[PDB]
């Protein structure tokens, strides 16, 4: 998943 | 049940948490961050799920088992779970969404997920060779769904709890189309419900009452904000108007956080890595000398000891070597040379590239809206341009989380802010990331080879030779310098004491409402  | 015996409840069972940013979206097809996946996780809930230390319990799936092979798995859903509509939760729901998410109509950012399970078609669907109803799934009656993989996969159950795998609304989104996902029309079979979403400020979420398990869950309402920048989510939490920031806070202000807020600050060791992604197919990133030189001359040990100083470990390859199976992992060569060594070098490369003080390589940082990312890019263009003597000339470009999304995946950058965290606690969760053919690898990086050494990962037949495939991969993908690895994450929150049900070990830091309590004194 892409970290904010 | 979640709650201590005798332990005082408060009444009310509110809690306004931090969610960092306004999500892409709320269908689970449609997105790939964690601000959207805190959404997604409230309203939906798949096959298996965690608790508070993210160890995995039955979800949607009462049961399961696998064939000795590893390739057939089969889950017993539960005969009286609903959706929130009251329509029930079958086997079908999830052959239907899993077929959505590799539709090529769908476009999913996720559409890789199946891919990386091994269901037999998933790939050929993704590619357009085979229907969406060939995919290698089946309600083999309604509530017995088996998933069939082509090569073995020890670790599938922990790859279903990714939001990607959540089940959909058949029935609801058949009739609707892409317009479920809004407020008016969501159905979900997670244990609350949207009861409002203002877009920059806040989504507010109520109790499902057809949950098949709310009568355990505990918060019968909460808020998410949206605050990008750390610092303004500290002064929040301050004021007492929100009880869990999101996972950054202002590095200058930690140590002072720790001292006056007892037992309130939590640190959780994720598996995550921070890197900055190099776009490999736009000039002059196809470079493989250009990217080398980028990475000689960073120094991760400025940015995790120097800027943040919160506990981020550095690190110079992309998957972290502590997931389970990564322990061949091994570090670069070049990771071990003085900085003066390594930027000697990296001038080098860059001159026989023509760049020189008078004409500097010139690229801007494409991060995401955050006070401690702006920071850390601050760090880097300084530590580029003095390390090179003045050959990298960098610039900086915030953009908004949805925006910044966008652009990564159209190709719209130079260098990135990346952040990766693992989906399921593999090594394989970091190493699909970089295949050629990953609907996730917005790096555009493609080596045959890299694919051939995560290919023989199925080919193994134990922890030790997956273990070597894996170190393989990751040697080939250093060797090109496809990215510039930077940390692995920590996660530091602040939690206010009435809350509890979050322990500071989930190595993936989910926060699922349905696992929080406020207690009263």
């Amino acid at each position: 998943a892409a970290a904010a | 049940v979640i709650v201590p015996e005798g332990t005082q409840l408060d009444e009310k069972q509110h809690i306004v948490i931090n969610n960092g940013a306004e999500p892409q979206s709320f269908d689970p097809h449609k997105t790939e961050g964690v601000p959207e996946s805190n959404v997604a996780y409230q309203l939906l809930e798949g096959l298996v799920t965690s608790d508070s230390e993210g160890k995995l319990q039955p979800g949607a799936a009462e049961s399961w088992e696998n064939t000795p092979d590893f390739k057939t798995w089969t889950f017993h859903l539960r005969k009286d779970a609903k959706w929130s509509n009251g329509d029930p939760v079958t086997a079908h729901d999830f052959v239907f969404a899993w077929r959505r998410l590799v539709d090529p109509a769908t476009a999913a950012p996720y559409a890789s997920y199946l891919s990386y399970l091994q269901v037999e078609n998933a790939q050929d669907i993704i590619d357009g060779k085979k229907k969406p109803a060939e995919l290698g799934v089946e309600a083999k009656d309604d509530y017995t769904f088996v998933v069939h993989a082509t090569n073995p996969v020890p670790y599938a159950v922990s790859l279903t709890t990714h939001q990607s795998l959540l089940p959909l609304p058949q029935k609801v989104v058949e009739k609707l189309g892409d317009a479920w996902v809004k407020k008016e029309n969501y159905v979900g079979n997670g244990a609350y419900k949207l009861a409002n979403h203002i877009i920059n400020e806040k989504i507010e979420f109520e109790r499902n009452p057809l949950y098949w398990n709310d009568k355990e869950t505990v918060i019968n309402s909460a808020t998410f904000l949206a605050i990008e920048n750390p610092s303004t989510d500290v002064a929040r939490y301050r004021a007492g108007d929100l009880d869990m920031t999101s996972y950054g806070l202002p590095p200058e202000q930690f140590a002072k956080l720790k001292k006056e807020l007892l037992g309130e600050v939590y640190v959780t060791r994720t598996l995550g890595t921070y890197s900055y992604e190099l776009n490999n197919k736009k000039a002059p990133f196809d470079n493989v000398n250009i990217r080398k030189a980028l990475n000689l001359s960073l120094d991760r040990n400025v940015i995790t000891d120097k800027v943040l100083g919160q506990g981020q470990t550095p690190t110079y390859v992309f998957t972290p070597t502590y997931i389970e199976e990564g322990h061949l992992i091994q570090q670069p060569a070049y990771s071990k040379e003085p900085m003066a060594q390594r930027n000697e070098e990296a001038i080098k490369l860059l001159e026989e590239a023509g760049y020189s003080k008078a004409n500097p390589l010139k690229f801007s940082i494409l991060y995401n809206t955050n006070e401690n990312h702006k920071k850390v890019a601050i760090a880097a263009a300084s530590m580029w341009k003095a390390n090179t003597k003045g050959l990298i000339d960098v610039k900086l470009e915030n953009q908004e989380w949805k925006t910044y999304i966008d652009s990564r995946r159209a190709g719209r950058y130079d260098v990135a802010r990346a952040g990766w965290h693992a989906d399921y606690n593999q090594a394989t969760t970091f190493g699909n990331y970089f295949l050629s053919n990953s609907s996730n690898n917005t790096a555009k990086y493609a080596n045959p080879e890299y694919d051939k050494a995560m290919a023989e990962s199925y080919a193994a037949t134990d922890a030790e030779g997956r273990a070597k495939a894996y170190a393989k991969a990751e040697e080939i993908l250093g060797k090109d310098y496809g990215i510039v690895p930077i940390f692995n994450y920590v996660n530091p929150r602040l939690v206010k004491p009435y809350v509890k049900g979050y322990s500071g070990k989930d190595p993936q830091d989910h926060i699922y409402l349905r696992n929080l309590y406020i207690i009263k004194h």
